[PDB]
């Protein structure tokens, strides 16, 4: 689910 | 027509905001292929000039393409306050790769502009 930074 | 000097990977110094930098990076499950998926409108990332369609090539000056998706994200997270994200449009990258010059920092570190922050 994408990658949050 | 006349095309300008297409060889200008933009270095975005991303500030540690609330709990990160405020963008979603998507990566293909190999090595090389890390692209920005979505940017938070309330992030220090967007003001740094990071767009929701750029590719991350280097972190702080060193290439992070041959890493893993985890390691790429970890590179950015390893920064306490500020980290220099070198990003370029994947469309422009097509033109840039054909030039292959030392645009990595040599070109980026042009003349100085003392005044604004």
């Amino acid at each position: 689910q994408d990658t949050r930074l | 027509g006349i095309d300008p000097f297409t060889m200008l990977p933009r270095l975005c110094c991303l500030e540690k905001g609330p709990n990160g930098y405020g963008f979603h990076l998507h990566g293909e499950k190999g090595k090389l292929g890390q692209y920005i998926r979505l940017v938070e409108p309330g992030s220090p990332a967007e003001k740094a000039g990071l767009l929701a369609g750029d590719r991350l090539v280097e972190v702080n000056g060193e290439n992070v393409e041959k890493e893993t998706h985890q390691q790429v994200v970890s590179r950015i997270r390893a920064a306490l306050n500020a980290v220099r994200l070198l990003v370029v449009d994947p469309e422009t990258d097509e033109q840039l790769q054909k030039l292959g010059v030392q645009v990595r920092e040599e070109l980026l570190r042009a003349q100085e502009a003392p005044g604004q922050a």
